RNA sequence: AAAUAUUAUGAACAAUUUAAAAAUUAAUCUGUUUAACUAAAAUGUUAUAUAUAAUAAUCU
């Protein structure tokens, strides 16, 4: 349905490994990669083209023994669950890698915010700036910010507890299969961005 | 009443009131010139504006300056006297458009000229009037004469 | 370089007192420095859309018809078609085709 | 700087602004008199509330609802024979929009009745005003050629131009707006203070009556065929617009 | 004699209850959204209330009503700034009645969309729902207000470098339907 | 307070006006 | 508390301003639009009956008048009131003497008024002059352009 | 609707009268104009004076028209108190 | 009017009253003791002096006179309109502040603290 | 910032306006008694290796 | 420059010594005075006397047993709108009225309803002509006047409606 | 937007940056004056000295 001209610079792609990020994919999937992208994952051996049999079935890397011998029929169950594990380690890996920035007015040159930061808040930057919708019940503030939040100026964090991941098996490749660590930066911009 | 309302159905959209609750120009000047596509100069003043995404934007944009009152179009026609079979197109229809502060000119200097061009078709209108008495005139002279010779 | 000596306004509003800035939704100085050259950039972009419409002699600068004109006016008085005189100040080649060319 | 003119903004004080007074008649002539030669060849009353009744009925009259129109103008015209003493000048130019309402409404001959009242109380006054006689005596015309009587609605329209070119000064109107183009000092910008214009027919409400008067005078001569009458009240309306 | 009139028209509601009645008495909160904090109406939020917009003197009978009149009866004359006040009055009307017809001529033209606010508005706020299936100086100037205030924050390159054109697609797997979750 | 770090800091001329008392 | 939370529809209460204020007929079929197009066209106080007329207690703009003086139109309508030598004057653009200062990048400014923000003027008065922001890097295009021929 | 009243379907401190109390009587009373064929019987008698164009004469003959009577110059003398304030300067208007 | 009073009576208008005569009679009209404002930067060579003679008419109140128009006996502490009015008894009466409970209370002498109102309408 | 007397507004009182101890009490007064040589009015609680 | 030397020096009785014999000086003192008080009167004056005012009121009320600040807030609700200087004047020269005003605030008299929206009747959605009679609507509003007239003032026109309404007829002649 | 007049008021390192010093040992800089009268007017500096704390006894 893609345009031609558009389509010329994209290549089909069936992936044999996870691949975390806007041009990867779940092993398994028929996706169409950007052509440097596909040409990468074609030569680090994390992807092929969509041979008809292999659209039927394809083999996979398999961690336990570090090679590519699981072999994997692509069925219709078999790709709504990688979707669905795909999303999740996604989702981890978009709020795991980066940082959250918090633009806020301080009164002068103190160490504190004028409102501190609400789960609303945080979940409202993570969608703004990560394009992931959660609910605030999610987020869990530390110790010191259960009373009032993430006032404090600066480098912060807090705790987005993932509840899915039992049903899905993410609990080896991730480090705590529970729960994430958002690192907030919040900081004092007097600017258009303000608005508090 | 458990069930759907039947009849037809009339598209009913809504209009803004912003008030300007902060001095706007403590601000950037985008913000002032947002504002001032709002219409709003100073700290305490008050606009009414249309519900349209061109204005919904402004008022995003400076969400924080301003407060925003809501009222539909039934609500504006209930709020104001005028009957529900009286649209608002006609009544902007018969308004003049001759209301102060006409447009919003790209310069001063045309705002000036448009004065002039004002001033000078009532002008010209005065003028107008005396001319056209004045043909009238001439060529009643002219057939009166005309039928008096024949 | 600018007005030491600060413009004084009547004041109608009491917040013209607080106001530093005459025209606060105008740009700043930097600001709508750049407006100007991207403005300007853009309408000779517009302008330039259109390959170089070459010209004739009589529609020249002035530094260049009357030389044009004295280059050729001894070729001209004799009626021939097919005299050129390639003089060396004129409009530059353009180097791609044109709709006018 | 421009000016949004979104908050309450004050006026500014123009010479355009002055109090001009009204043209009285002389006390020695008389509208009676004119008639005749022609004719030879206070207690307490909610003014306020009535003056709003009075514009609500103008505005009707304006709008076209002429029965609304004169049901208002009668109330107030109750209001102001009770508040104001005999021969007024504000009760008989009430009787004189009432006489209109009923012209309008279509009892012509108790329009003629009031205008002829009207033309008896200003007789009976000392020094009435040019523009309520002249006013009065044109609603005369009017119904006079509603009921069919369009040669003495032409004479009416004639005795008006000839109260006006006798009695009206032309010149008073714009004494203090003549001079005005001299108070603008720039040429660039608010250049329009250098070519401000009065149309003489906001500020000389006679000149207008009068003008209504003679077009209408040519309607009729136009219609009657009488191309002398007409080609005189043409040559009477040039010469009032050339000197104002 | 004396005037005293809230409306127009003069028309009001009942000033008293009947006899032997409870009577009804305004909201004495202010009018916030919020159940909490409950803050008393300020002297200044009762003017509105009772329609002298903000200070006395201003939008009230205070203003409205006629300073003087004679013994007789006869009202006064009509002041510059009486007009003034008019005319103002007039363009609120004005800009009433221009903004509505404004709404109803983009309403039959088709052009008042089915999605609530902006692109902006929904790129920034979560609790919207997913809708799914002459001179060019002033023209560059507003091209680079919304330039600058389009976007106020940028995805982190690590995750898509924009450079690349590499965006993030929304990922919804923890999201939820009730809005009870913003609300609250 | 409304002194902060960077910022400098003033001696302003003490209110003497007569308060209105306060109540339960 | 100067945040103050009620609906902004009260800042601007239209319960004495209704649209029978701009229509007064709009309670019938009818749609007469009487508006005050702009506060310009004010045409004045105007007494309302003639036993209470308008007070004259003049303005400054109105008493603050000097005498007229016969001008260009009024001699050129009327020969007669040219009596004296004083009536002769000249074009009306000439406005009169320089009363004032040409203070570079200031202005006219005011005689007696402040010269503390002006030594360019200074050195416009005195042929003394300056301007090595162009020739400080650069040469002159007199000095660039070359001589076609010894006479030019 | 055309029947329901127009606050039937709002989305929304409680107990107390606010300032918004008429305007909310009136968005609760029921809508006076039923129906699109009462909507259009009512319209259709709605009449312009100040509208750029012919009129008709349907109805009356002998009924003239104000600007008919007096021109298109000429206004009435308006009652100028401070409680009827006039359009003055109606040259002003003309655009 | 805002209010009008007397030696027995108090009309509170909220805002204004209606039914109130209250004539006056203009005896001047004149300019008051004019006020000089000095404008003068210290930094430029720039005085304004600036007169204000603040204009005003002065006017002299002849007479006052009041008809008002009463609904009924209104009750202060319940809120209510009385259907019923008698003189002879006080709407609301009021009670002694001493219950014995407060030890710490700051106790008054016992005759400003017993006493009791006439009847005024009577 | 100083706006009263020692009878009303104490000493460390006067930087309140800056976060930190001076929004808190000192554990030591030196004002009553002999005066110090250095002048030092109050010190508060040792952090670590400072003391203010 | 301007420096009003010749309005001035005929105030300079007003000072004293070496201010009042010498030129220079007394123009300098009294440059200093105006220029002063023109600033005292500009920013600083009016928030004195307001707080006169307020403290005056402010003890009145505590005489009564309340506060300015429940005091203003009550009256603020009550939709009475009185200055803080007519409530000094009520206070001390009205103490009657001044505590009957203290007494409407402190009892649980409902205050006055909002102002009500301009309604339109429903005359107006008569079709008008139905097919000499005035609108429906118009004739309401005609009532609506004459009433309004009649409530405003004793008057000689009487407290009738229906008579004063049908005056077009008093004035009509019979035909 | 043109035609004319003038232009010398003068910063060294570090950090970041095809996006934001957000490193507070970091500032990102042109100050400051500016007010017709009478009224109205919404603004903020208080301290809390004990809960991973304080006050106390037995015994190994
Ligand atoms: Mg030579
Ligand atoms: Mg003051
Ligand atoms: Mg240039």
């Amino acid at each position: 349905e893609m345009a031609p001209e558009l389509q010329l610079e994209y290549m089909p792609v069936l992936f044999t490994r996870t691949i975390l990020g806007p041009q990867g994919g779940f092993a398994g999937e028929e996706r169409l990669v950007k052509l440097e992208v596909a040409r990468k994952y074609m030569e680090a051996g994390h992807a092929v083209t969509p041979t008809e049999e292999l659209r039927r079935g394809l083999w996979c890397y398999n961690p336990d023994t570090d090679k590519y011998d699981c072999f994997i029929e692509r069925n219709e169950e078999f790709l709504d669950f990688a979707a669905r594990k795909r999303q999740w380690l996604d989702v981890y890996w978009r709020v795991n890698t980066g940082y959250l920035l918090f633009g806020r007015q301080s009164w002068g040159q103190g160490f504190l915010i004028n409102c501190p930061l609400r789960k609303r808040d945080v979940a409202q930057k993570l969608w703004e700036q990560y394009k992931v919708r959660i609910d605030p019940r999610l987020i869990e503030f530390r110790e010191k910010d259960r009373r009032t939040g993430i006032q404090e100026l600066g480098h912060n964090w807090c705790w987005l507890y993932l509840p899915g991941a039992e049903e899905l098996g993410i609990n080896r490749e991730v480090y705590d299969n529970k729960r994430v660590k958002v690192r907030i930066h919040v900081r004092k911009m007097n600017s258009m961005f303000a608005l508090y | 009443a458990a069930a759907i309302a039947p009849g037809p159905y009339r598209r009913v959209g809504n209009i803004f009131i912003v008030h300007c609750d902060d001095h706007p120009f403590k601000h950037s000047w985008e913000v002032n010139r947002m504002l001032r596509e709002l219409r709003l100069e100073f700290k305490g003043q008050t606009t009414i504006v249309p519900d349209i995404p061109q204005v919904r934007k402004r008022i995003w944009r400076v969400r924080h300056i301003v407060k925003v009152d809501v009222l539909d179009l039934d609500e504006a026609k209930a709020l104001i006297g005028v009957p529900e079979h009286i649209s608002f197109t006609d009544l902007a229809s018969q308004l003049p458009p001759s209301f102060g502060r006409v447009k919003a000119v790209p310069s001063p200097v045309i705002r000036s000229k448009m004065n002039f061009m004002k001033l000078r078709r009532m002008r010209l209108r005065d003028v107008l009037h005396r001319d056209a008495l004045e043909l009238r005139l001439l060529e009643l002279k002219r057939s009166a004469m005309k039928n008096x010779e024949q | 370089a600018f007005r030491r000596l600060v413009k004084r306004h009547k004041i109608t509003n009491n917040q013209m007192l607080l106001m530093r800035r005459r025209e606060p939704y105008k740009p700043t100085m930097k600001d709508r420095q750049e407006i100007a050259d991207r403005a300007k950039l853009e309408e000779f972009e517009r302008k330039n859309a259109d390959g170089l419409m070459f010209v004739p002699e009589k529609a020249l600068p002035p530094w260049q018809k009357s030389l044009a004109h004295n280059a050729k006016a001894l070729g001209s008085r004799i009626n021939f078609r097919g005299f050129r005189v390639r003089v060396a100040d004129g409009q530059d080649e353009p180097g791609f085709p044109t709709p006018f060319r | 700087v421009t000016r949004l003119y979104t908050s309450y903004y004050t006026g500014v004080l123009y010479p355009n602004q002055l109090v001009q007074p009204k043209q009285r008649l002389p006390a020695d002539v008389s509208v009676s008199a004119i008639l005749q030669k022609r004719s030879e060849p206070r207690p307490y009353v909610p003014l306020g509330e009535v003056a709003k009744l009075e514009l609500q009925g103008d505005y009707y009259m304006e709008g076209g609802m002429f029965q609304e129109a004169l049901e208002h103008y009668g109330v107030v015209a109750k209001a102001y024979n009770y508040a104001y003493p005999e021969n007024h000048a504000q009760r008989i130019g009430i009787r004189i929009k009432l006489s209109a309402a009923f012209r309008q409404t279509g009892r012509l001959e108790s329009s003629l009745a009031n205008i002829e009242e009207v033309l008896r109380m200003l007789d009976a006054s000392t020094r009435p005003s040019l523009e309520l006689i002249c006013e009065a005596l044109l609603e005369l015309g009017i119904t006079r050629e509603a009921l069919g009587m369009k040669r003495e609605a032409t004479e009416a329209y004639e005795e008006a131009l000839e109260v006006v070119n006798s009695f009206h000064n032309w010149g008073e109107s714009h004494r203090m707006l003549r001079l005005l183009p001299r108070l603008g000092r720039r040429f660039n910008y608010n250049f329009e203070e250098k070519f401000v214009y009065f149309s003489p027919f906001d500020y000389d409400r006679t000149f207008a009556l009068v003008d209504q008067c003679l077009e209408r005078a040519e309607t009729i001569f136009n219609e009657i065929g009488d191309v002398e009458g007409a080609i005189r009240v043409l040559q009477q309306r040039k010469e009032m617009i050339d000197k104002k | 004699y004396s005037e005293a009139r809230s409306n127009y028209d003069g028309t009001s509601l009942p000033a008293w209850p009947a006899p032997g009645k409870k009577p009804t008495y305004p909201a004495a909160l202010s009018e916030l959204r919020l159940p909490q904090p409950r803050m008393r109406k300020t002297r200044t939020e009762w003017m509105y209330y009772h329609g002298h917009g903000g200070c006395p003197g201003k939008y009230g009978p205070s203003r409205e009503i006629a300073d003087f009149e004679y013994a007789d009866g006869t009202p006064a004359s009509i002041s510059g700034r009486r007009f003034a006040f008019k005319h103002h009055q007039d363009h609120l009307l004005v800009q009433l009645i221009r903004a509505a017809a404004t709404v109803e001529r983009y309403d039959a033209s088709g052009l008042l969309p089915r999605i609530p606010g902006t692109a902006e508005q929904r790129n920034w706020d979560p609790a919207i729902p997913l809708f799914l299936d002459g001179t060019m100086v002033s023209h560059v100037c507003s091209r680079v207000v919304d330039e600058r205030m389009g976007t106020p924050t940028h995805t982190p390159n690590e995750l898509a470098n924009r450079h690349e054109g590499e965006t993030l697609e929304a990922n919804t797997m923890f999201a939820t339907n009730d809005p009870s979750a913003f609300v609250s | 307070g409304f002194g902060g770090f960077g910022m400098s800091v003033y001696t302003p001329k003490k209110d003497r006006r007569f308060r209105v008392q306060p109540l339960p | 508390r100067y945040r103050l939370f009620h609906p902004r529809r009260e800042a601007i209460p239209m319960h004495m301003c209704p649209a029978k204020t701009i229509f007064p007929l709009i309670n019938s079929n009818n749609l007469l639009v009487k508006t005050r197009n702009s506060w310009e066209d004010f045409t004045g106080r105007k007494e309302f009956d003639e036993d209470h007329p308008l007070p004259v207690v003049g303005s400054r703009l109105n008493g603050r008048t000097t005498q007229h003086k016969w001008n260009h139109w009024d001699q050129y309508l009327n020969p007669q009131i040219t009596q004296s030598i004083k009536d002769l004057t000249p074009t009306p653009e000439y406005v009169g003497m320089r009363c004032g200062h040409n203070m570079i990048k200031m202005g006219w400014m005011k005689i007696g008024g402040s010269w503390k923000y002006s030594r360019g003027y200074n050195d416009r008065r005195r042929v003394f002059a300056r301007g090595q922001w162009q020739e400080r890097k650069m040469t002159p295009r007199f000095m660039l352009a070359p001589r076609v021929s010894a006479g030019g | 609707s055309y029947a329901l009243p127009p606050a039937v379907g709002r989305q929304e401190i409680r107990g107390g009268m606010h300032s918004s109390h008429s305007l909310d009587l009136i968005m609760r009373q029921p809508r006076r104009v039923k129906t699109p064929e009462q909507l259009r019987a009512l319209r259709d008698r709605l009449r312009f004076i100040g509208v750029t164009g012919p009129m008709p004469q349907a109805t009356s003959v002998s009924t003239k028209s104000y600007t008919d009577t007096y021109g298109s110059r000429l206004r009435p003398r308006y009652p100028e108190s401070w409680d009827t304030v006039p359009p003055h300067q109606p040259s002003r208007e003309l655009l | 009017v805002l209010m009008v009073g007397g030696p027995r009576f108090t009309a509170i208008g909220r805002p204004l009253l209606e039914g109130v005569r209250v004539t006056a009679q203009v005896e001047e009209q004149k300019r008051m003791r004019n006020v000089v404002s000095l404008f003068a930067t210290p930094g430029r060579r720039h005085v304004r002096w600036v007169d204000a003679p603040h204009a005003a008419t002065i006017i002299r109140i002849c007479e006052i006179f009041y008809s008002p128009n009463v609904v009924g006996e209104l009750d202060k502490y319940k809120g209510e309109l009385l259907e019923t009015f008698t003189p002879g008894q006080h709407t609301n009466p009021v009670y002694p502040v001493d219950d014995g409970y407060d030890v710490f209370r700051k106790k008054d002498k016992e005759a400003m603290e017993n006493a009791t109102t006439f009847l005024d309408l009577l | 910032v100083q706006t009263g007397s020692p009878t009303h507004q104490r000493e460390y009182e006067r930087f309140h306006h800056l976060p930190g101890d001076v929004r808190t009490r000192p554990q030591f007064d030196f004002t009553f008694g002999e005066t110090r040589a250095d002048r030092v009015m109050f010190a508060w609680r040792k952090r670590g290796d400072l003391q203010l | 420059h301007y420096r009003a030397k010749l309005e001035l020096d005929r105030i300079r009785s007003m000072l004293r010594g070496r201010a009042r014999l010498e030129r220079k000086v007394g123009l300098k003192r009294l440059f200093f005075l105006m220029r002063t008080q023109t600033r005292y009167r500009v920013e600083q004056q009016a928030h004195w006397e307001r707080a006169i005012v307020r403290k005056n009121v402010d003890s009145a009320a505590r005489e009564h047993g309340t506060g300015w600040q429940h005091l203003r807030n009550e009256l603020g609700r009550q939709n009475v709108m009185l200055l803080p200087r007519s409530q000094q004047l009520l206070a001390q020269y009205e103490p009657l009225a001044f505590r009957a005003v203290v007494e409407l605030c402190a009892s649980r008299i409902p205050p006055p309803p909002p102002p009500v929206v301009a309604s339109v009747p429903e005359e107006s959605y008569t079709l008008w002509p139905p097919a000499s009679l005035s609108h429906p609507a118009a004739r309401v509003e005609l009532r609506c006047g004459v009433e309004r007239v009649l409530r405003r003032g004793p008057s000689g026109l009487g407290n009738n409606v229906n008579e004063l309404i049908d005056a077009w007829k008093e004035f009509d002649v019979s035909p």
